[PDB]
């Protein structure tokens, strides 16, 4: 029973940390998506600038 | 410009259109958050 | 060792006992009541839902 | 309020739970069965009742014909429900019903006469001061800490999915499906007869239900798992019967819950649970779709199979639109959550206006519950 | 004779029947019994054998322990099964099994491995070129002349009702009950003890089975017939034993078959055959029930009690809705009808594609029968 109690507390803390890291992943994807679309738009414009 | 609107409208109806949108549709103002939430996802 | 508190305990199925222990450790009802914002928010929800009712 | 706590009584189709409001744990959880003797009793002085109710009935399974008062979420024996309520109030809790308020839970879509009959029974005989009726699926979201999201519930009676939007149950988008735990137990018998093990009486149905509870899991991929089970015997496990015999379940462990996802195994023409949830979200307006995909809560007795969470996430990802926020929020105590939500709802100070007084019922008959409780 | 004709073999728990393909009548019908001597044998130089098989076993009943190799439709002693099949092929039909294909019939719901065993000892030992396995009750519908209807088959070992739509059976609606003629014989032997007559050995069980076949009938109304027997003594018949004694069974004539409709006499939980086929109909779709009521076909040895059709029709009409019409179909040769269906199935030119080749079995092992036979 005591071993199960440790494992429960560890589960709770670790899965909260998983949610934080996944939110950071989502932010990083939308940074990719903005930079990649605007680079593709620059390629489509074909402007010497 | 037009083709994205057509894809978005088909997505609203329900066709699983794989066309990637260059800009987001809605602002999605942050909803009202409580601390006593069970942390989401199944990991 | 004759009181009914002993009696139901050995008449417990084991898994129900262990679920009681786990949700005893978990204490969901206490957290929901102790949190101020969500408590008064759901108070407002039920209050003006009742107000819409009659 | 302070002197007396409202009684929280959850009437599930398979199990019945009861406790005091404001408490973390229900005081008594017991099966909702009533058994009658089937053999002649010849011992004069040992004492035999006319019928056994609850855990006492399930202790003597061999000499009883077990009957369920609730069938497919619909009550089919009202005096039997009077017996189960009498057993709940007097034996399990040892408290009088006339001195405390009671709280009752119900299916989201039930006939009007059922609500009227529950109110009439609870006021006329038990003479309770105050009662209230709540939707079963709503209280799970209150226990979740949420006010907006989709709630999937699956008990022994019926499986239904509802959307909730700041405490509002949309009546049009509530979807029902007849894939309960009892049908899975019957299919477990139907697939167990292949190996050579025969169960036919209502006593062995509890054994088959215990086998289903203890030794089952949900396959992430069915086609790969059947080949894996055919290739090797590492998936086989042994169960030890009450009479001492040992059975080997083997292949069927991931074949019992698969009827939830593909109802064609049971002969039903309906769609799977994932398609039911997808169509339930599809029926709502566009504005709340984003916070329904981003917020899903699983509840009910059937939803504690190991591996159901990842399979549910994958199957709802396969139907969702692209780059969509998908997450499943399953609490570990997901089939005690309705009682927790009921106690939470009864604990509030602004909830005390919901109570129906005895004078109100006496003035307006049993039909006042629908006007007072919308 | 010019061309090889298949052998149709119907093998139930009670008797074994064998004949040629396309024939009107089976060539051999004999009880499925293997007897072994029990008494000391001192007569040197005359005919003694270590085991007797077939009708010769029932001829010398007084010096044997009769032993049925098939129990409740499941083969439990395979050596006696091989002896029965050897006596069928060589002593009765007198044709070698290697020249001709064989067709076997089997119960709908059964242990899986039985089919494998029926494969392994048929290709390996008898060296048949091909075989096939078919469900017993489908052949009754084929022999009756109908492609759509529900059929009850209650043999000596097991009772089962299957509904078939457009000649193509429904697996989910198959209902199987372990109540047949042998349990009726045991019940008759138990209730004949109350009058004073005692029957305890195997030959006495055969005599009691003969008594049941000679003098039994099903009452149209149980209460009225019981009161009629309470009034007068016109319901008494005298049967003469092989010893020379005369017994008067009287009241027990309609009590032995009544266990078919009220299985609470034996203590079994399951209820009678009429509500069993009613539940089998109700498990099907609503649209097809109209054809299922009008095409009910009875088959099997147990369904030859006088007055079974009227009682069955009355009970199933009491259960059915009033707007629906009920038609029972009772062939005068129902006892052999399954075999007749087999003779239909071995004559079709498309059925030549159905045969499991010996080369295919050698390639795929004994598990070819699940994928080849439906
Ligand atoms: N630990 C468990 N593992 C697997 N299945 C379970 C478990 N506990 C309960 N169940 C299933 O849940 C069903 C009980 O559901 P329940 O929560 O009583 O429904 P309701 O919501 O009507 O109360 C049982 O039939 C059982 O098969
Ligand atoms: N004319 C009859 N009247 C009453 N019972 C019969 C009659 N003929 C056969 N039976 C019962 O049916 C049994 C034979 O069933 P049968 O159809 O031969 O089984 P199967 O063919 O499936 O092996 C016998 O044991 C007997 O008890």
């Amino acid at each position: 029973e005591t071993r199960a109690e440790f494992a429960e507390r560890s589960v709770a803390k670790l899965e909260k940390t998983i949610d934080d890291l996944e939110d950071k992943l989502k932010c990083t994807k939308e940074e990719h998506l903005c930079t990649q679309r605007m680079l593709d738009q620059t390629l489509l414009d074909l402007n010497e600038m | 410009h037009e083709f994205e609107a057509l894809m978005r409208m088909l997505d609203n109806l329900g066709y699983r259109t794989g066309y990637p949108y260059r800009y987001p549709l809605v602002q999605e103002k942050t909803k009202h958050k409580s601390e006593v939430e069970i942390p989401a996802t199944v990991t | 060792e004759n009181n009914p508190e002993y009696l139901r305990e050995r008449n417990m199925a084991p898994d129900l006992r262990q679920d009681f222990n786990m949700m005893e450790q978990k204490k969901r009802v206490s957290m929901i009541l102790q949190s101020p914002a969500f408590c008064e928010e759901l108070e407002s929800m039920i209050q003006e839902q009742f107000k819409k009712g009659k | 309020d302070d002197d007396i706590a409202a009684l929280v009584v959850d009437n599930g189709s398979g199990m019945c739970k009861a406790g005091f409001a404001g408490d973390d744990a229900p005081r008594a959880v017991f099966p909702s069965i009533v058994g009658r003797p089937r053999h002649q009793g010849v011992m004069v002085g040992m004492g035999q009742k006319d019928s056994y109710v609850g855990d006492e009935a399930q202790s003597k399974r061999g000499i009883l014909t077990l009957k369920y008062p609730i069938e497919h979420g619909i009550v089919t024996n009202w005096d039997d429900m009077e017996k189960i309520w009498h057993h709940t109030f007097y034996n399990e809790l040892r408290v009088a019903p006339e001195e405390h308020p009671v709280l009752l839970t119900e299916a989201p879509l039930n006939p009007k006469a059922n609500r009227e009959k529950m109110t009439q029974i609870m006021f006329e005989t038990f003479n309770t001061p105050a009662m209230y009726v709540a939707i079963q699926a709503v209280l799970s979201l209150y226990a979740s800490g949420r006010t907006t999201g989709i709630v999937m519930d699956s008990g022994d009676g019926v499986t239904h999915t509802v959307p909730i939007y700041e405490g509002y149950a949309l009546p049009h988008a509530i979807l029902r499906l007849d894939l309960a735990g009892r049908d899975l137990t019957d299919y477990l018998m139907k697939i167990l007869t292949e190996r050579g093990y025969s169960f036919t009486t209502t006593a062995e149905r509890e054994i088959v239900r215990d086998i289903k509870e203890k030794l089952c899991y949900v396959a992430l991929d069915f086609e790969q798992e059947m080949a894996t089970a055919a290739s090797s015997s590492s998936l086989e496990k042994s169960y030890e019967l009450p009479d001492g015999q040992v059975i080997t379940i083997g292949n069927e462990r991931f074949r019992c819950p698969e009827a939830l996802f593909q109802p064609s195994f049971l002969g039903m023409e309906s769609c799977g649970i994932h398609e039911t949830t997808f169509n339930s979200i599809m029926k709502c307006d566009v504005d709340i779709r984003k916070d329904l995909y981003a917020n899903t809560v699983l509840s009910g007795g059937t939803t504690m199979y190991p591996g159901i969470a990842d399979r549910m996430q994958k199957e709802i990802t396969a139907l969702a639109p692209s780059t969509m926020k998908i997450k499943i929020i399953a609490p570990p105590e997901r089939k005690y959550s309705v009682w927790i939500g009921g106690s939470i709802l009864a604990s509030l100070s602004t909830f005390q206006q919901m109570w129906i007084s005895k004078q109100e019922y006496d003035e307006s008959g049993p039909s006042i519950v629908h006007r007072k409780c919308f």
